[PDB]
């Protein structure tokens, strides 16, 4: 038979397998971008959806 | 003897700086006559032609 899920029954259980990252997720290399503006505001195409 | 190149220019003496024209670049160039809006500074220059 397969094992009964721990949430499915009323028993408390004090040892469990917890997944975890081996080291911190926030490495500190936050993403940064090169925004570049439209050259001329009059030429911008508002149209087409 | 020893002329390198002989060009046909617009006559600076007729089209004087009093006309607001500047013929030093090879073309007439009047500042601040026609000039596009909504463009980054220094984008105006082709209009000077």
């Amino acid at each position: 038979q397969v094992g009964i899920p721990k949430l499915e029954v009323d028993h408390i259980s004090f040892s469990n397998v917890v997944s975890m990252m081996t080291a911190n997720i926030r490495t500190g290399d936050d993403m940064a971008v090169e925004r570049v503006n439209p050259d001329d505001v009059r030429a911008i195409n508002i149209r087409n959806a | 003897y020893g002329a390198a190149v002989v060009n046909i220019d617009l006559n600076r003496d007729f089209f004087d700086t009093a006309t607001g024209i500047d013929l030093t670049k090879g073309i007439p160039l009047v500042q601040d006559l026609l000039v596009p809006i909504g463009v980054t500074a220094g984008a105006e220059q082709s209009a000077e032609y």
